[PDB]
RNA sequence: UCACCCUCGA
């Protein structure tokens, strides 16, 4: 048959961070569509992000860094933060060498071509009096999350996704009528490579082929609507 | 196991270890006798 | 009441209550019982009007 | 705030209003056909209806009412079906169950009835006992085993935190709670495990932030570094945003005590909306839990046997020594019921030692969420000595548990004790009742009526080998009065002062200069001719704050000593 | 079979202590000490034991077995509590040599005393006939009844006969001897008098050729309501050309299931808490017990209305009602009645009635027309019977009873029908189930088929019972139950090769391999024990695709049919009788805006049946005095209630959107000072300082409106 | 009032905000109430002095009020 | 009286009330519920009762 | 990182299992589900929404040498898997005369209807018994409860039945979990009545989420 | 509709 009118709205809570409603939905599709939605905004997402770092003069002892006051622990907390978008398929290797008393920023790094830092206001690390930081940074592309996969590199965990956080939700909004359909919430939060309406517009294309393979299989009968 | 006293009653497995040596009398008697 | 004064015999009775009401593990706070109690003692006997 | 309405119950409630407003829109040319066409039931009124709900309170009751929680005010929300969907955090209030119970909804017509209804009588305004103060309203059962389960701590659990080892590095830090949920995500990170994650949006214990911060400030986005289990972040992201990070497995009475300091400090919608994602939170990991029962769950203490021989043993010789007219009946009796007490308690001891700690039974019980240990020793272990129809103790015992099954002579002797209760329990509620009742005639005159008697009488608590000693019946007699007298010590300083709330602070700095009993006002010995003083009755236990001029705590006394009337037993 | 202390002759009420209400030892094998009610009867109605029968004398004997020589015998005697004293006897559960001894050295008793002890083998004079002897026939249903409290046993034993008829009846797989037996003795069976052959079998009868030659006739009972409502439909179970022997069942009852007692459904339960739904005792349905009708019930309801002689003359059942539409009269006959299949709504004429009109309270406006047309001959106002609020369904029969005829009526009653409905109501939200094992609830929600947790082969489970629920309540029998379900369920084949292993050594006879869906049955106090169902639970048949689905703990994996991610643990599924309770929303839900009211003291009336209103009683003005909402208690005291001038002010004046006008007095204070001025009481209202103020209203009041509307 | 999420229907305007313009709660009862049946009386007397919802009941419009200290009042 | 005669013991109540010629004061909460006036507690208090409300002149403006 | 594909598996003509792959770690479950729910749920398909006995005006009654009541013998009929291709309501008919067995290759469909289990059993008819019904059938979705005669323009005669319209029977699903380069290999697995294969279901709810997620760009 | 009584429900 045929069920209409399932628009979809968008509130801004910031840039990197908003709210979309998709409503209304039949009694199913509420939770069809919730689970499926998040996970491929999660894992399915294209994005570049740091798999391994090497630092000069920590290599047997992780513990410390001299010249610096955070750890090493700290110094790839920070560094797992930081945004990045890559061209180049092949791993791209970044270098920051900072010297002096002072404070290293993300725009302190020198970016290879075809790579670009987006958030250059991070915080990294303080140099103490005569104090010098060389670090090698290696870049590439990838989808999701995973862990830790030359001496004196260690891999640490590369969050390639460009979407942080989200979070969903299913309320009922029917007719009088009905007042059974599902309505769902989604809140997604995401770094500064893409804003969350491309996040969200990337997922559906996605989507759309995932099933899209099935459609294929028949290309037949199935609930039509008014508004896409 | 059987219960074979009512003919064409279902055949219920009985987990039973004991034997009934008396079976249930009518369940109305209190009534029909008086 | 008579041997102790009014203000005595209040305070006995909210404990006596207060202390069969924790035996069975009750948690009433002391002010209800001290409103009822109240009400007990507000009138007086007349012996020579 | 909300109940679930039927959609009959409430266009039979409100039909003059939907009437009325089905004549305004033109659906209707007159009155009468509005009321033929809601008669009809024809689908025009659906959608008035839902208007002229909208911001209309309802009164929902429970008989028996046995405190003014009793009845409840809700915001009406239209609901497929025909039963009343009730909020779960409002059954303690009403000792409402669902094994089919009914409940009845009244319609407040004038515009102070509705007033009365959304102020005084809203459900999210009520979240303590008036009678003890403390707050009903909290996590119950279910509720509660989701965030015992969410927030405990699993050691060598999935992505747990180990330090680094030659090359190894750590692997155990997250830089955000994010990462901790992508990690999670994959099967890398378990909720329970124990990491290191830097949070940027919580404050952390008063330790922490004292020395990585002042004591005066800390803001949002200033990092941290904690070593917790991402469950225990999750739960923290529940509470408001001043609170600081707590980081404990969540047993029932300390979820208690953070609503407690919720409802203390922070204002009431405050503790409602955060009591709310508590719920949502709870019932979520309480599916999540796997919480189940089967007949392997239920385990035998292993020595039962054992311990069973010995104590018969033991009774053994006691009948012996009877036989030859040494130990006298009643001495006999009460030798026996001693004899199988004992062995009752050992095999309890056997079984809880036999148990492990994340048995489901164990989490159920343990975590506070429901039930006690004697019914898992019932269950299990062994059910002990029955009652009489006298009462007395029978000097056989019941060696069957549940779980074995009774034999014929068992079940018939524990039917005794339990038809016994059943019994006296109808009585005991009827005599509960008839005492309520004369406490409420014999107080409802009672009535705040100024506001403070200003007399300086009072009564003096205790508090408290030269160290502290608490005393038990600080929370029933010292908290929530006024004092009369402020409080002065030996090298004394301004500690209490006259007229102060005697709250949980109040009292802990009190205990902590030294002081062992204070005198505080009471309505014993106010002056006020009818009626008492706002000052002298204290703060209401409802509301926390002063007791109001209108309260009328002469009924609100009767009915929190009459409640738990039906719970005193011999 | 119920046994009542209450009566002329016996103890009154308040006479009932608390000592005659409580279990006597003299009641073993004579009255059964669990199934008793609950509410204030408790201890005063209690059910007759399964093997007891009246002494002549009026007293309640139990059979035993005759212990010579310490070996026991086929010789049955019946005792009553006297004789019985003067013996000890042993219990049904005992060792016993092949040849019949007792291999225990001492054994436990009951003594004269009644207390229990231990006593050899010699000494023993009786010995019970059988376990469930101190069993009631609705407590000896309740299957693995020894591992549940009196309490909940008690609460069992009582819901099973609150149980609805379904449309189907569905045997349970597990249960005990006593549901054929509690059937055909319970009389709602069809059953062969004689042993004989089917000559035809119809819908409507049932006709056998004894060998005799002689023929035997039973009418089916189809659709006939019974005194709660519940329908009791009768269907035969045997074809034509079945030889049956004498005593065989042949046409099940309502709750009859091929002979058995079938009180309710075999459902596919799970035992975990699923997003607080289930919170507190609710429960969680599939909706698939909707779709394919599992606990759908018909609930048939009988109406009535008589015409008869009044002052003005007599009434007349007619179709013809004054200020009607033809179109709500259109499923009425010519008579005025309604006609058989017509669906009925709430205020749906079931019966045309008019009743002649006094004319005192004719209308001004209706005096017009009678006095100005000259209406002469029919004055008449409408006593039509119609369907009471919330109930609907299809007309199935109506019968008729006229004075016009050659029928016995009462006195002035001219003509008498009755108009049968009958609903179908599936299973909602609100309605009650329950299993026999005293564990209660109402629906808290009804998922969709594809929410539901399914198991790994995709079949969705029917029903979610709350984990929180079971262990304190301390009805672990219906585990049990589950666990056995499941293992009847999907049958098992117990390995046998060098086999009898030592749990299946015990007590299995046949019971090694079983057939999926078998039925099968756990005597109370002999039921199977732990071992051999925990052996069950390994040797478990697979699926069609050889997948063993629960393991031996009879636990298995589910997966969240919402998000798809299966469910971290392992949780208990398995086989459990559910049971329809009568119970339902489709009863209890009531509402009032405005009703009829008592004429004595104008309070509303009380009773969905006669539209009441709730009562706000006197603990509920003490919650609403705590509160200190003064305007709400004087609201629902005055003008909800009471107030004559203020009930319909407030009508008004929400009918036309304005305020609410102030309360009044309430009319039960005026009939309150009548009753007290019929003491010798003399009762005055004083004025602030005046004298006694008059507390009734003039008649003059009303007539300005209706002479403006009349338009003066 | 700090960091709290928005308030949803009956709970709008929280009471704690609304008992800082009054004495007691039984006090901003008759308050609101007063208030809620003169808008009425405006309707068939003054207001409303805020912006009024799609379809707003005269009392949360009198409750609307109160949070904006639009009105005086005195015991 | 009338408080009393409601509570219990009506008769004995009733009797001794009618010889001593009482008359009640229609002062405590159940009284006015039996004659249906507000109640002397909560919002029935001639202090929140008798609340006058008007808007100030600087909102009468706007 | 390659396209994901779907092959096909066959079982039995009802019963089909499909495999897609590659998919990202975690992903296989949540899309197993979003299939199944949309199966189970809105698969169009043909049932019988009201019936017509000539001797009976309501559904509790007996017709006269029949076994079974008339309310048996809807749910005996409950059981009917058709299919239709008009999406329309068309009648189907079905006059049978004892001593026989009434099944539902008795009944005579018209031209687009098809039943599917001739072989199932309905009524049980003698020599008085004569059985004569029509069978309403239209074209839906999900599960509709009967249509009340108040609802619709029915007359007494009409019986309302509930029509079951999903041709899916039963669906599952299983995942393969793969862990430096990790992927989730999706089992579904899809049976049906007679009324459709797989193939074509799997397709229809394939359509029908391609036309929903369609919203999210 | 008024009064009883009975059997139930939390
Ligand atoms: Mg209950
Ligand atoms: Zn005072």
């Amino acid at each position: 048959l045929i069920s209409q009118r399932p628009t979809l709205s968008e509130d801004v809570l910031t840039d990197n961070r908003s709210q979309f409603v998709i409503e209304p939905l039949e009694p199913g599709f509420g939770y069809t569509l919730g689970n499926s939605l998040r996970r491929t905004l999660l894992s399915s997402i294209p994005g570049a992000a740091v798999t391994s770092i090497r630092i000069d003069g920590v290599l047997h002892e992780f513990t410390t860094v001299p010249g610096v006051k955070e750890d090493v622990t700290e110094i790839i907390l920070n560094l797992k933060s930081l945004v990045v978008s890559s061209e180049e398929d092949e791993p791209v290797t970044m270098y920051l060498r900072k010297q002096g008393p002072g404070e290293v920023t993300a725009g302190d790094i020198v970016p290879p071509a075809g790579v670009t830092v987006h958030n250059p206001g991070m915080h990294i690390a303080t140099l103490n009096d005569k104090g010098k930081l060389e670090v090698e940074l290696v870049v590439e592309r990838g989808r999701g999350y995973v862990p830790a996969v030359e001496i004196g590199r260690i891999p640490v965990d590369s969050i390639y996704s460009p979407v942080l956080k989200v979070t969903y939700k299913v309320d009922a909004t029917r007719v009088e009528q009905r007042t059974d359909f599902d309505k769902l919430i989604l809140d997604v939060e995401t770094k500064n490579s893409i804003s969350p309406r491309d996040a969200l517009a990337s997922a559906g294309k996605t989507l759309v082929e995932l099933f899209g393979l099935a459609r294929e299989l028949n290309v037949e009968a199935e609930g039509i609507e008014i508004g896409p | 196991s059987s219960n074979n006293s009512v003919p064409g009653a279902p055949n219920r497995v009985s987990f039973a270890k004991l034997r009934e040596p008396l079976e249930v009398p009518g369940l109305l008697d209190v009534q029909t006798d008086s | 009441l008579r041997v102790q004064g009014p203000r005595e015999v209040q305070i006995h009775l909210v404990r006596e209550v207060q202390e069969v009401y924790r035996a069975q593990g009750v948690s009433i706070h002391d002010k209800h019982i001290e409103v009822i109690v109240r009400q007990m003692l507000r009138r007086v006997t007349i012996i020579d009007s | 705030h909300q109940c679930g309405l039927p959609k009959l119950m409430a266009l039979e409630l409100f039909k003059p209003f939907v009437m009325k407003r089905l004549v305004d829109l033109n659906h209707a040319q007159n009155i009468k056909s509005a009321k033929r066409m809601v008669e009809r039931q024809r689908p025009q009124v659906w959608d008035v209806l839902e208007e002229v709900i909208a911001e209309h309170p309802v009164l929902l009751n429970r008989a028996p009412t046995l405190h003014r929680l009793g009845i409840q005010a809700f915001e009406p929300m239209l609901v497929e079906g025909k039963a009343i969907q009730l909020h779960p955090l409002v059954c303690e209030a009403f000792n409402a169950d669902f094994d089919g119970d009914q409940m009845a909804v009244h319609l407040p017509l004038s515009a102070e009835a509705q007033a009365e209804a959304r102020i005084l009588m809203l459900s999210s305004n009520n979240i303590l006992s008036p009678a003890s103060g403390r707050p009903l309203a909290m996590p119950r059962l279910d509720m509660v085993t989701g965030l015992y389960y969410l927030t405990t701590e699993v050691p060598g659990d999935t992505g747990e935190y180990q330090p680094a080892s030659g090359d190894h590095p750590e692997t155990g830090v997250y830089s955000s709670p994010a990462e901790a949920i992508m990690a999670a995500d994959r099967g890398v990170l378990s909720v329970r495990a124990k990491i290191k994650v830097r949070l940027t949006q919580l404050r952390p214990p008063v330790e922490i932030e004292a020395e990585l911060f002042g004591h005066s400030g800390w803001q949002p986005g200033d990092a941290w570094m904690a070593e917790t289990t991402l469950g225990r972040v999750m739960f923290n992201e529940l509470l408001p945003l001043g609170y600081p990070f707590v980081n404990k497995q969540m047993h029932k009475k300390v979820q208690a005590a953070i609503i407690n300091d919720l409802a203390e400090r922070y204002p009431m919608i405050v503790v409602a909306q955060t009591v709310d994602k508590l719920k949502d939170a709870g019932f979520y990991w309480a599916t999540r839990s796997g919480v189940t029962v089967s007949m392997a769950d239920v385990l035998v203490p292993p020595r039962k046997k054992e311990i069973l021989d010995h104590y018969e043993e033991r009774a053994d010789k006691v009948e012996k020594q009877f036989q030859r007219g040494a130990l006298n009946h009643d001495e006999r009796n009460e030798a026996l019921v001693e004899i199988w007490k004992e062995a009752t308690d050992e095999v309890g001891q056997a079984l809880r030692e036999h148990y492990p700690d994340d048995n489901p039974i164990i989490t159920i019980v343990d975590s506070g969420a429901t039930g006690n240990f004697t019914q898992t020793r019932t269950l299990a272990g062994m059910k002990g000595l029955v009652t009489n129809p006298k009462g007395e103790f029978i000097p056989r015992p019941v060696k069957s548990s549940f779980r074995e099954g009774l034999t014929v002579l068992e079940y018939f002797i524990n039917t005794h004790g339990a038809r016994k209760g059943l019994a006296d329990t109808a009585l005991r509620t009827a005599d509960s009742g008839y005492l309520t009742r004369r406490l409420v005639d014999v107080s409802q005159d009672v009535i705040v009526r100024e506001h403070d008697c200003q007399t300086e009488r009072g009564i003096v608590v205790e508090l408290a080998d030269g160290t502290l000693i608490r005393d038990p019946y600080i929370e029933t007699s010292a908290y929530a009065r006024t004092l009369g007298t402020d409080a002065v010590d030996e090298a004394g300083n301004v500690i209490v002062e006259r007229g102060q709330d005697l709250g949980d602070p109040e009292i802990d700095a009190l205990l902590a200069a030294g002081i062992t009993q204070v005198k505080v006002r009471s309505v014993l010995t106010c002056a006020t001719s009818t009626g008492v003083c706002a000052t002298c009755y204290g703060r209401s236990m409802a509301t926390g704050k002063l007791v109001d001029i209108g309260e009328a705590v002469g009924i609100v006394a009767a009915q929190s000593i009459g409640e738990p009337g039906t719970q005193l037993t011999m | 079979r119920r046994l009542s202390a209450l009566g002329p002759g016996g103890l009154s009420r308040e006479r009932a202590g608390l000592e005659v209400r409580d279990v006597h030892p003299s009641h073993y094998g004579r009255m059964c000490p669990i199934e008793t009610p609950e509410g204030p009867n408790i201890g005063l109605i209690g059910s007759l034991s399964v093997y007891a029968r009246v002494n002549p004398f009026g007293f309640i004997e139990t059979p035993y077995r005759k212990v010579v020589d310490g070996v026991v015998s086929d010789e049955i005697v019946y005792l009553t509590a006297d004789e019985e004293d003067r013996h000890v006897v042993a219990q049904a559960n005992s060792p016993i040599d092949a040849d019949g001894r007792f291999v225990e050295p001492r054994v436990l008793v009951r003594r004269k005393a009644g207390e229990v002890e231990y006593v050899p083998s010699s000494e023993v004079d009786y010995m019970d006939v059988s376990p469930r002897q101190m069993v009631s026939v609705a407590t000896a249903m309740i299957p693995f009844l020894e591992h549940d409290d009196a309490n909940r046993a008690l609460m069992g034993a009582n819901m099973q006969r609150q149980a609805v008829p379904l449309v189907r009846s569905e045997a349970p797989l597990v249960g005990t001897g006593m549901e054929l037996r509690a059937a055909i003795d319970a009389g709602d069976v069809v059953v062969a008098e004689e042993s004989g052959v089917i000559e035809e079998v119809s819908a409507d009868y049932i006709t056998v050729m004894h060998d005799n030659g002689t023929r035997r006739t039973y009418r089916m009972r189809k659709f006939a309501r019974s005194n709660h409502g519940t329908c009791a439909n009768q269907c035969p179970i045997v074809d034509a050309g079945d030889r049956v022997e004498a005593g065989q069942v042949i046409a099940d009852g309502p709750c009859t299931d091929d002979g058995e007692m079938a009180l309710g459904k075999n459902l596919l339960v799970a035992i975990m808490p699923w997003e607080g739904h289930n919170y507190e005792d609710a429960i969680i349905l599939s909706n698939r017990l909707v779709e394919e009708d599992v606990l759908t019930s018909i609930h048939i309801e009988e109406h009535e209305i008589d015409a008869r002689d009044t002052k003005l003359g007599a009434e007349e059942i007619t179709r013809d009602i004054p200020n009607i539409s033809d179109e709500v009269l259109a499923d009425l006959d010519e008579r005025g009645i309604v006609r058989i299949g017509a669906e009925v709504r709430d205020g749906d004429i079931l019966v045309g009635k008019v009743t002649p009109k006094g004319e005192t309270e004719l209308t001004p406006e209706e005096r017009l027309l009678r006095a100005i047309f000259g209406e002469k001959a029919r004055e008449v106002r409408d006593t039509s019977l119609k369907v009471p609020h919330g109930e609907s369904g299809k007309v199935i029969g109506i019968r008729v009873f006229s004075r016009e005829d050659e029928d016995e009526l009462p006195a002035g009653v001219n003509e008498l029908v009755r108009v049968y409905v009958a609903q179908k109501r599936k299973i909602s939200d609100g309605d009650k189930l329950a299993g026999r094992h005293g564990n209660k609830g109402v629906i808290g929600k009804i998922l969709p088929v594809e929410d539901m947790p399914f198991l790994a082969d995709g079949t969705p489970v029917d029903i979610i019972l709350n984990t929180h629920g079971v262990p304190r309540r301390m009805n672990i029998g219906q585990i049990l139950e589950t666990h056995l379900g499941w293992c009847a369920h999907s049958g098992w084949k117990v390995d046998a090769a060098k086999g009898v292993p030592d749990w299946a050594a015990r007590l299995p006879d046949e019971l090694l391999e079983a057939q999926p869906n078998a039925i099968v049955s756990t005597p109370v106090f002999d039921g199977a024990q732990e071992a051999e169902l925990q052996g069950l639970l390994s040797c478990t048949l697979p699926n069609r695709d050889g997948d063993v689905l629960v393991d031996a703990d009879g636990k298995a994996m589910l997966f969240d049919g919402r998000s798809g991610e299966p469910f971290p643990y392992p949780v208990t599924v398995g086989y459990m009788y559910i049971m329809k309770l009568h119970h339902l929303v489709d009863d209890k839900i009531h509402a009032r805006s405005t009703g009829p009211y008592s004429m004595i003291t104008q309070q509303p009336l009380g009773g969905k049946a006669q539209f009441g209103g709730q009562r706000f009683g006197e603990m509920e003005c003490w919650a609403m005095q705590a509160y200190g909402a003064a305007y709400t208690l004087q609201e629902l005291l005055t003008i909800k209630s009471d107030d004559t001038v203020g009930r319909v002010k407030v009508y008004e004046a929400i009918v036309k959107g304005e305020n609410i006008p102030e309360p009044g007095i309430p009319e039960s204070f005026k009939v309150l000072l009548k009753e007290l001025q019929s003491l010798c009481l003399n009762v005055e209202v004083l004025s602030s300082d005046g004298a006694a103020i008059e507390l009734r209203e003039g008649e003059d009041e009303d007539l300005e409106r209706a002479a403006a509307n009349l338009g003066i | 009032s700090g960091g709290y999420d928005t308030p949803l229907g009956i709970t709008n305007p929280p009471i704690d905000e609304l008992l800082d313009r009054v004495s007691s709660k039984y006090a901003l009862v008759i308050y609101a109430a007063k208030r809620a049946r003169q808008i009425n009386d405006y309707y068939n007397y003054v207001g409303p002095l805020v912006e009024p919802g799609l379809q707003e009941k005269p009392l949360s419009i009198a409750l609307r009020e109160i949070h904006a200290d639009l009105l005086e009042h005195t015991e | 009286w009338l408080s009393a005669a409601s509570f219990q013991e009506t008769t004995r109540v009733l009797t001794d009330a009618a010889i001593n010629c009482r008359s009640d004061k229609l002062n405590g909460l159940k009284e006015n519920v039996i004659i249906g006036k507000l109640i002397p507690a909560g919002t029935g208090i001639n202090r929140y009762r008798n609340i006058a409300v008007q808007p100030t002149e600087e909102a009468r403006a706007a």
